[PDB]
């Protein structure tokens, strides 16, 4: 005595489904990345320099003293 | 070929400096700087002879 019942969509329908491919850019420039790379070549090499200039001068002070040592 | 002259022991005693190498290296600077005299004569000896037998003194 009762209706007919089974199993369908929602009255009207169901909601969208997505399918299409979805890869997004996200990305900075070629340029960009580059220039990050240089400039942190240039404080590395700055930096270096100044610690090797500093570290010849160590050496020579102790192969100074070896020097004033020797006799 | 003739005999190899050597020094006797007792002419190669001397007040030993029985100090270690941290000391050594600690006081070097003003070492070389005070007693740099003695020191070049010894190395000119020493450079100009190629003896140690002649450099005791």
């Amino acid at each position: 005595a009762s209706k007919v019942k089974q199993d369908m969509p929602p009255p009207g329908g169901y909601g969208p489904i997505d399918y299409k491919r979805n890869l997004p850019r996200r990305g900075l420039s070629g340029y960009s990345m580059f220039a990050v790379g240089i400039g942190t070549l240039l404080f590395g090499y700055w930096s270096m320099m100044k610690w090797n200039r500093e570290r010849r001068r160590l050496q020579i002070e102790d192969f100074e003293a070896r020097i004033a040592l020797m006799p | 070929p003739g005999i190899v002259e050597l020094p006797t022991l007792e002419d190669l005693k001397v007040q030993e400096v029985k100090v270690s190498s941290s000391v050594l290296k600690a006081a070097a600077h003003h070492y070389g700087a005070q007693c740099d005299k003695p020191n070049k004569e010894f190395m000119l000896c020493r450079w100009e002879e190629k003896d140690p037998r002649r450099c005791l003194e």
